[PDB]
């Protein structure tokens, strides 16, 4: 059946502060949160755990590390549990390769709904993160997923264990959303500071963009493309104009 | 340091006290009066017997009057060549702070060779090569504009210990407030 | 005693640093710290100390909660070996660090040594008594050298903290004279009604 | 235990070699990989910038196509065409009766080595080539291993023909 | 113009077909028929300047400077001569 | 609106892998023309439907 | 340091490796044979004497 | 310049410690902020809660655990090397007397005089709502220094991707005035000693301005009639645009 991740702010931005951070090799971490019914994940808080160069593998995953951090976790009253993994790739894409799909494996016959998260910060400059969501085949509900029927009952008894890719929506907290905001008094003071140190120096920025302008006009005669003379003559009237307002 | 702890025994201040008046005198190194006002060299100890000598200082800076000088100093910081000549460099500073107050009151820091001449009590001619001195040590930041017959002053004064101006200053406060919540009022419009 | 976790609070005033013991103040109370670890030790396999400084430069954990000797005693030697207690804080942070216990079918217990004296107000001293019942905490005071030249608050603090024994606090009074701090402090209840020790 | 550490070392992946042609930026870079293409690639933290400034040959992913480390700088060393020889088989004591030609090569090749002084004081400048020619195995051979063996120089023995081959700048790179 | 993205291969632009097209040479010799990025013009790009393409998708992502020179064919830039005519 | 759909149609363009310059050898009467191509070898290839 | 060898392999690629111990220093040397894995660039094993062609023609007769 | 630049993932981390510890009444609640900070520019770059648990009439009592620092710091290290101690926050709103005594205990085990970021919680001030402090020696006393945003080119991106002039400066600036105004009231209440001072000097240098805004407008003068020719210079680009168009559209019609 349909199932349905949200990652949280803060798990996005630490797994994205991590991965960019260790390039080009791959940092992987445990993902924290909760389980509920067979349609929801819920991805709440994340850490890192050491570093991989190998595509992470089944000898690598620190079992003293992640006994170790969450007794130190259950003191600070952050007491959910392991939900699965997030793992980079820089270089290759948002996928699976046979050795994930074993690490991945192991981590399910523990749990048994255990999600891989898989984060490429190379396709997180495409001005939009690309990142998905998987889980092997694992059964229990997943009996009504991968004119129809007789295929998956079929792809389930042929084999157990395969990929597929699973659903992404982000849940967010206002408090969360407001301070993403107030990023972009301090704020006063640099606006402001620009303006009277712009007012300073205006005597030279005059005589350039007249030198700019002059250069347009010619331009436009030999001319007589349009679009380029046209920006470089929107651009100079911009700045006039808030040249004026900063007195 | 010494008074809020180390070396509070009476003793201690009253030798160091005795150094503080002899050496205002003898310099003009910082400020005048108000220094001795807020901390103690007469009310640890003694308003008596060499730091009566500093109640006369006040009287004698204010009004500038040279007997009022020439009296409160006895024979041993007198005997001192060094304390006279910084005797009118203090007098000069005082008087320079009561008539640049007055006139301040928005940006006003204007004031004449004949109030500067009245106040120490020494003719323009004593009072061009007084000033020439005292700017050279930069106790001035203004500037003399001989043949005007104005000193155009830039700020140099160091406006503290309060009172009187305290009271000044609450009605700038508000005014300044009043006139920057209009610019804001058109902003708020368009 | 019973299963508990213990706040030891050590008292590293300016007497503890010279004699009033066998050589030093401060060498007396190393080797019973040791003692009341072990005697709470053996006899249950789990039994969990913390350590605090009071006296020395204002109430510091020096060490969590552990079942470790190695780090109790690592802490007591990084002390300020000078200064005064804070008692009336030092109290109400160990009852602030006995709520993160490492295991919580464990009782709540401040152990502490007094070698100075104290001076902190009778009123205050009650009502923190049963603020450690706000709670429900437990406590044990190792008096010496209080009862050559002051009153003992700290009785009264026995007596108003007080429920049954087994459940809440000792008072355990110690002679200042030479002869070694533990062996004391055993012929006095916390090495004694122990399971092994 | 050495056998299944070297198993470990297999785990760890390839790792190719380039040169860099040029700093477009400082995070920004034009290598030229030596499987041939000219690539933009990019950086890690690890490194430093001032240890890419160009005409160092530089390690680069596989497949992630990024400095991942930077070894010193060559043009990846001969010793097949670069052939080496320390010192020679023969000393001049080994040769005499050739003298007139061992004294004009002594007093030619050690002497600069020895003192450049005595040339830079009068302000000429040093000798810097010397051409032996009569048939080959006669002496001729004989002087130029001579020669290396005194002052240690190390010979250095270029075939003709191993600097021809056949692909894309490769007679100019072995000069 | 974010969704090509970077590591990429070095071409020179050849010629410009039409509006969002181009012939490019990849300097590896083979020369191919590209798209170009909208945001890059026939008056941004000229009939020798070096571009940025794609390593596998080859559509002009960025435009580069030319200042790449061979050093295995041996292109030297020289900066300081310090010889004169004395 | 139509701004933002050529945008859009851009977007997916742009995701091809190329095309091959090449030199026509010769025409043919079998709808067929042959191609040396440059990057790769020489190719026979049936042109196109609308020519 | 490291102990780095250069090979290169034959599909006109250098590569920079460590040496495993699957080999030995005394076994590289130009003019040989050496095996180099396909994929992860390291040297498993040294192959027999002598680098390409072992001489184009020569006819032999024992 | 002295600077410090904060990630949002401590922000948020902050904004989660909050709530995920139950801090509730006005509490202060206490975690380690973690970057490079060797120099003088404060780099933050990762933070953790630490345990921490206040009385109820005392602040001046106060657990704190002193080994987690030192142990989850461990922990830090083997995972990136960027990570290192440089500072701690507080849940704000204001500065205290208690906290001294934790920036007392935060001075041993940094590199560099201990940062006390002070991250406001609650999200009802006006822009970056945080203010960043750094003890030194006045007692001892802290000071403000720039607090501003950080950036890393796939976490601003990232930043972006979950969330998709004159009149605020304006405002700000009669906001200050105003606040400017209470405090001395509210010392005038005290009194019947800094802030007099500068309150004096600000004074003595819109006044002293108005002189020389009247040399400005003749300069700004000039300005607009340069305006006046840019926009001729751009309305030659628009009419071109207009003829294209025109002869497209006879053409069109033709056809």
């Amino acid at each position: 059946t349909k199932e349905t991740v949200y990652i949280s702010s803060i798990a996005l931005l630490k797994m994205l502060k991590h991965g960019r951070a260790g390039v080009p090799m791959e940092v992987m971490g445990l993902m924290l949160g909760e389980f509920v019914d067979d349609y929801t994940v819920n991805v709440v808080d994340v850490f890192a755990m050491p570093q991989s160069g190998t595509g992470v593998s089944v000898e690598a995953v620190d079992d003293v590390f992640q006994a170790k951090m969450m007794d130190m976790l259950k003191q600070t009253g952050r007491d959910q549990m392991v939900v699965g993994w997030y793992h980079s790739h820089p270089g290759f894409g948002c996928w699976l390769s046979s050795v994930d799909v074993n690490t991945q494996k192991s981590f399910e016959q523990l749990n048994s709904r255990a999600v891989a998260v898989v984060v490429d910060p190379i396709q997180s400059v495409k001005g939009k993160v690309v990142i998905d969501a998987f889980r092997l085949i694992d059964t229990g509900a997943l009996i009504n997923n991968l004119l129809n029927k007789a295929n998956i009952q079929a792809l389930i008894h042929g084999l157990n264990r395969h990929y597929y890719s699973l659903n992404i929506d982000y849940h967010k907290t206002a408090k969360e959303t407001k301070m993403l905001m107030n990023l972009h008094y301090e704020e006063k003071e640099e606006s402001n500071l620009a303006a009277t140190k712009s007012m300073v120096k205006i005597a030279e920025q005059y005589s350039k963009r007249i030198e700019e302008e002059k250069e347009l006009t010619e331009e436009e005669l030999k001319t007589r493309p349009k679009k380029h003379l046209s920006e470089t003559a929107d651009e100079t009237l911009e700045n006039n104009i808030v040249s004026v307002l900063t007195a | 340091t010494l008074e809020p702890s180390t070396s509070i025994t009476l003793a201690e201040r009253q030798q160091l006290a005795y150094d503080l008046s002899i050496s205002a005198l003898l310099g003009d190194k910082i400020y005048n009066f108000g220094e001795l006002l807020h901390h103690p060299i007469m009310e640890t100890i003694v308003n008596d017997s060499n730091y009566d000598w500093l109640f006369q200082l006040l009287n004698a800076l204010t009004v500038g009057d040279f007997d009022k000088f020439d009296s409160l100093i006895k024979v041993q910081i007198s005997k001192i060549p060094i304390l006279a000549q910084h005797e009118s460099f203090l007098r000069q500073k005082i008087c320079l702070m009561t008539l640049i107050e007055t006139v301040f009151v928005k940006n006003i820091r204007m004031l004449s060779f004949e109030d500067i001449s009245k106040a120490t009590h020494l003719p323009k001619d004593n009072v061009e090569h007084l000033v020439m001195r005292a700017i050279s040590l930069g106790l001035l930041k203004g500037s003399i504009d001989q043949v005007n017959e104005l000193v155009t002053i830039s700020w140099v004064q160091p406006r503290i210990i309060s009172g009187d101006q305290i009271t000044k200053m609450k009605d700038r406060l508000v005014e300044w407030n009043d006139q920057v919540e209009k610019l804001g009022k058109k902003m708020e419009a368009r | 005693m019973v299963l508990e976790a213990t706040v030891l609070v050590i008292d590293n005033s300016e007497y503890s640093r010279n004699g009033d013991f066998p050589r030093t103040r401060f060498e007396a109370q190393i080797d019973s710290v040791e003692f009341i670890f072990q005697a709470k030790r053996n006899s249950n396999p789990e039994n969990t100390v913390g350590l605090i400084s009071g006296a020395g430069a204002n109430p510091r954990v020096l060490s969590t909660f552990t079942a470790e000797f190695g780090k109790i005693l690592a802490g007591l030697h990084d002390t300020q070996i000078e200064g005064k207690l804070h008692m009336a804080t030092a109290l109400q942070i160990a009852q602030l660090t006995l709520k993160h216990r490492q295991n919580k079918v464990q009782h709540q217990r401040i152990v502490a040594f007094v070698c100075s004296p104290i001076s902190d107000s009778r009123d205050e001293l009650i009502r923190l008594a049963k603020t450690l019942k706000k709670n429900n905490v437990a406590v044990d005071i190792i008096n010496f050298g209080e009862i050559e030249q002051n009153t003992e608050l700290l009785d009264e603090f026995i007596a108003a903290v007080n429920n049954p024994q087994e459940e809440t606090s000792h008072l355990l009074t110690v002679t200042p004279g030479p002869r070694l701090l533990y062996e004391n402090i055993a012929s006095s209840p916390i090495i004694l009604e122990e399971g092994s020790s | 235990d050495k056998t299944e550490n070297d198993i470990k070392a297999l785990q760890s992946i390839g790792q190719l070699i380039g040169e860099v042609m040029k700093e477009l930026s400082e995070e920004k870079y034009i290598v030229k990989a030596s499987s041939g293409p000219r690539y933009i690639v990019g950086v890690r933290n690890s490194v430093d910038r001032s240890k890419l400034k160009k005409g160092v040959r530089v390690t680069l992913d596989i497949t992630t196509l990024t400095i991942m480390r930077i070894l010193p700088r060559e043009t990846d060393p001969l010793v097949y065409n670069m052939t080496s020889f320390e010192q020679g088989e023969i000393t001049f004591d080994g040769i005499g009766g050739l003298t007139e030609q061992i004294r004009e090569l002594r007093e030619v090749i050690e002497l600069p080595l020895k003192n450049p002084e005595i040339f830079q004081r009068v302000g000429i400048k040093p000798p810097k080539g010397v051409l032996l020619y009569g048939p080959p195995g006669t002496g001729k051979t004989l002087l130029a291993k001579a020669v290396a063996a005194t002052i240690g120089a190390n010979f250095i023995f270029s075939p003709a023909s191993g600097i021809v081959d056949k692909y894309i700048g490769e007679s100019a790179r072995i000069i | 113009k974010r969704i090509q993205s970077v590591p990429l291969v070095i071409g020179q632009f050849l010629e410009p077909i039409d509006q969002n097209t181009g012939i490019v040479s990849s300097t590896t010799g083979m020369s191919y028929v590209v798209r170009i990025l909208s945001t890059l013009d026939r008056e941004l790009l000229k009939p020798s300047m070096s571009v940025a393409l794609h390593r596998h998708s080859n559509a002009l992502v960025d435009i580069l400077p030319p200042d790449s020179d061979s050093s295995i064919s041996v292109m030297g830039e020289n900066e300081k001569p310090d010889v004169t005519y004395a | 609106n139509d701004k933002v759909r050529f945008i859009k149609d851009e977007l997916r363009l742009l995701q091809e892998p190329g095309s091959y310059v090449g030199e026509v050898i010769k025409i043919v009467s079998d709808k067929k023309v042959l191609v040396k191509v440059q990057p790769e070898g020489k190719y026979i290839v049936d042109v196109a439907k609308d020519i | 340091v490291g102990k780095a060898a250069v090979v290169k392999t034959s599909s006109r690629q250098t590569v920079f490796l460590p040496m495993v111990g699957l080999v030995d220093p005394d076994k590289l040397k130009p003019n040989d044979l050496v095996g180099v894995n396909k994929d992860s660039y390291l040297i498993l094993d040294t192959l027999p004497s002598e680098f390409d062609s072992r001489v184009k023609a020569m006819e032999v007769d024992e | 310049h002295e600077k410090v630049t904060i990630a949002p993932l401590v922000l948020l981390s902050a904004l989660d410690h909050y709530e995920r510890t139950q801090t509730k009444e006005n509490k202060r609640c206490v975690g380690v902020i973690l970057g490079d900070a060797n120099s003088s520019t404060i780099r933050v770059t990762n933070s953790f809660a630490l345990p921490f648990e206040e009385d109820e009439k005392n602040s001046d009592v106060w657990f704190l655990d002193h080994n987690y620092i030192e142990n989850m710091n461990e922990m830090c290290k083997k995972i990136n090397a960027k990570e290192k101690l440089i500072g701690w926050y507080h849940s704000g709103p204001k500065l205290r007397a208690s906290d001294l005594k934790i920036n007392e205990l935060f001075k041993k085990y940094t590199q560099n005089n201990p940062l006390l970021l002070i991250v406001d919680v609650k999200q009802q001030g006006v822009g970056l709502p945080t203010d960043a402090y750094v003890a030194i020696e006045q007692e001892k006393t802290f000071l403000h220094l720039p607090c501003t945003i950080e950036a890393e080119e796939a976490e601003e991106i990232g930043v972006e991707h979950l969330l998709r002039i004159r009149l605020t400066n304006q405002l700000k600036s009669l906001k200050g005035l105003q606040s400017k105004l209470k405090d001395v009231v509210e010392y005038l209440d005290k009194v019947i000693h800094t802030i007099l001072g500068k309150l004096q000097d600000v004074f003595n240098l819109n006044n002293l301005q108005k002189a020389l805004t009247v040399k400005t407008n003749d300069e700004l003068m000039v300005i607009y009639i340069s305006n006046l020719v840019r926009s001729i210079i751009a309305f030659d680009d628009l009419i071109e645009n207009k003829i294209q168009n025109k002869k497209i559209q006879e053409q069109r019609v033709k056809d």
